[PDB]
DNA sequence: CCCTGGAGAATCCCGGTGCCGAGGCCGCTCAATTGGTCGTAGACAGCTCTAGCACCGCTTAAACGCACGTACGCGC
DNA sequence: CGCGTACGTGCGTTTAAGCGGTGCTAGAGCTGTCTACGACCAATTGAGCGGCCTCGGCACCGGGATTCTCCAGGG
């Protein structure tokens, strides 16, 4: 039928990652699934607001570094700053 | 053409990297989208997946469980203060809250 | 002879215990079904609401008032106080600006 | 539909306050929190009814609820 | 350069129904932080009431559901109205 | 002679009544103003605050307190009491979910 | 910088007390005072910290603090 | 009136069923991937000029501190 | 109802907030300039997902048990 779009596997994928013995209820798969979409619409609408308050037309990797550091709070924060620019450092390698 | 690789393997990553450049395109967001935007966003996302899903089999663990129940992904977010914090005004279903008892309550 | 006669606040204690550990939604689907359609009556009639449409619903409605009961605990040993009073529930209203 | 607000019935105040950590429960907070249930149920019934006209749609769908409560900071995770 | 401001609309409009009052410029700064604020929160409700139903376009019963979901009470139809109306003199 | 001694209490409504009215601003600008720059200056050690931007920031601190005051007043009658506690504080920022 | 925290005086504490019609005044308050405004400004003034590092300005402005208030629900009028 | 031994009932670990939701597999198809091509937002270089940082005089309303007592917090 | 101490009130006294003034550079707009970048167009392509086969973790049903709690007896 028609697809719709949803994480379900990927967070298995992320789960298997570190706990390779666990599985995961498809209650809790969709509870995980509402939360990454929420956090989705949350750091990219903070990143449409951000480009629009300093008049920028496009969204780079620093309106999503900005992004986080004002909805994750302090520890939280650190790690997934040290973790996106990891990753847009081995995409651009 | 040459190989059809996938821009998460290329990132070291398992999240798409092209559904998330997708849904900020078509998301109303911004006139543009970034190269890479979409992949400071997957693994900021990774990260909070991650987190939440080892500390919600740590919870499982603790309660001698396998499979994740959503208590023990509720569990996971109210123990976790960081989590607490970022999730203060999130509801989540089928998860009740803390189990804790007032000093004076006993 | 003799029953055991139980003193009040142990058991609630114990089902303070037994709930907060438990899963499953303590008040029945059918009572708040019919309520979320009395309700909404009264806004617009010949309105129908999915069987996962009132599952959400209720699941937010215990929440909301699980979390305004937790406020309305800790109130009242603010007070000095054991017994939660109505009082105490308009005070957690003001305070959360609802 | 008359009488719904009695649906919430004692014992089941009581079991929410049980979850909610409440050592004793007054015989006045019964009356006080039916109220307060109808209120909070009467903004987001009314929210998810504007959303449910807006899609020109006769059945308030579950995806409408999730929206009628995220707008207020009280967003739900699973649906 | 151009700063886009709403100080003259709310001007016209005082003296519409009250011209016996003046206004300062910090009322006049709150006020035009009020019609600011209020614009992003209607048009931003009414762009994610665009992306729920799949609708690429933002029309009048976009903007009318969506004051329904912020302004509370009697507000909320009164406005009604006042849109409505607008619209009729409109076309 | 004999001084007027106004009683304990008195002169608390009369500064009520004339604070509540008045939108002169209570905290100094100056105490406040240093406050934000050893604030700021753990994030970071170059930074400037424009005039305006150490106003606008006192302000929102100065609503914010009084708002939290006007909740822990209120729970002070709760708790059938006339005297602001940091108990009382610290059950406002919990119910708000500060 | 140092020894800052101070600068909100006991008057001015319980100024802000009468404003919002406090009629006795602990103590103890201005302890517990200082520290919630500590925290308040240590996340105001952090969140404008990041939208001027983003803004590629050296300089906190006035715009960047009412961006900072208002995602936390706390928008400022008049700037 | 407080300390300690025995027992009623709610609660916890465990043996056995199995079952119904979860894990892996079959395609394939629709969204994800590859290459080129420009309008165009953005990084970069030089000017500047209007607002902030630092110090001075004073002066004065704001603030630290001490004496006294009665409204109120706390104990019973 | 009673104990009390600690915060309300009053001012002595010091002390910095603020108004006004001076100088200067820290730096945000402003204007060119040149430069990679992403939406869009052909071309293609590969595992996410609907669904089916399989399978296994814990709900259910009891059995048994330690295990923390209440009632009665003794000092």
């Amino acid at each position: 039928k028609t697809r719709k779009e949803s994480y379900a596997i990927y967070v298995y994928k992320v789960l298997k990652q570190v706990h390779p013995d666990t599985g995961i209820s498809s209650k809790a798969m969709s509870i995980m699934n509402s939360f990454v979409n929420d956090v989705f619409e949350r750091i990219a609408g903070e990143a449409s607001r951000l480009a629009h308050y300093n008049k920028r037309s496009t969204i780079t990797s620093r309106e999503i570094q900005t992004a986080v550091r004002l909805l994750l709070p302090g520890e939280l924060a650190k790690h997934a700053v040290s973790e996106g620019t990891k990753a847009v450092t081995k995409y651009t390698s | 053409r040459a190989k059809a690789k996938t821009r998460s393997s290329r990132a070291g990553l398992q999240f798409p990297v092209g559904r998330v450049h997708r849904l900020l395109r078509k998301g109303n967001y911004a006139e543009r989208v970034g190269a890479g935007a979409p992949v400071y966003l997957a693994a900021v996302l990774e990260y909070l997946t991650a987190e939440i899903l080892e500390l919600a089999g740590n919870a499982a663990r603790d309660n001698k469980k396998t499979r994740i129940i959503p208590r023990h992904l509720q569990l996971a977010v109210r123990n976790d203060e960081e989590l607490n914090k970022l999730l203060g005004r999130v509801t989540i279903a089928q998860g009740g809250v803390l189990p804790n008892i007032q000093s004076v309550l006993l | 002879k003799k029953p055991h006669r139980y003193r009040p606040g142990t058991v609630a204690l114990r089902e303070i215990r037994r709930y907060q550990k438990s899963t499953e939604l303590l008040i029945r689907k059918l009572p708040f079904q019919r309520l979320v359609r009395e309700i909404a009556q009264d806004f617009k009639t010949d309105l129908r609401f999915q069987s996962s449409a009132v599952m959400a619903l209720q699941e937010a409605s215990e929440a909301y008032l699980v979390a305004l009961f937790e406020d309305t605990n800790l109130a009242a040993i603010h007070a000095k106080r054991v017994t939660i009073m109505p009082k105490d529930i308009q005070l957690a209203r003001r305070i959360r600006g609802e | 539909l008359r009488d719904n607000i009695q649906g919430i019935t004692k014992p089941a105040i009581r079991r929410l306050a049980r979850r909610g950590g409440v050592k004793r429960i007054s015989g006045l907070i019964y009356e006080e929190t039916r109220g307060v249930l109808k209120v909070f149920l009467e903004n987001v019934i009314r929210d998810a009814v504007t959303y449910t006209e807006h899609a020109k749609r006769k059945t308030v769908t579950a995806m409408d609820v999730v929206y009628a409560l995220k707008r207020q900071g009280r967003t739900l995770y699973g649906f």
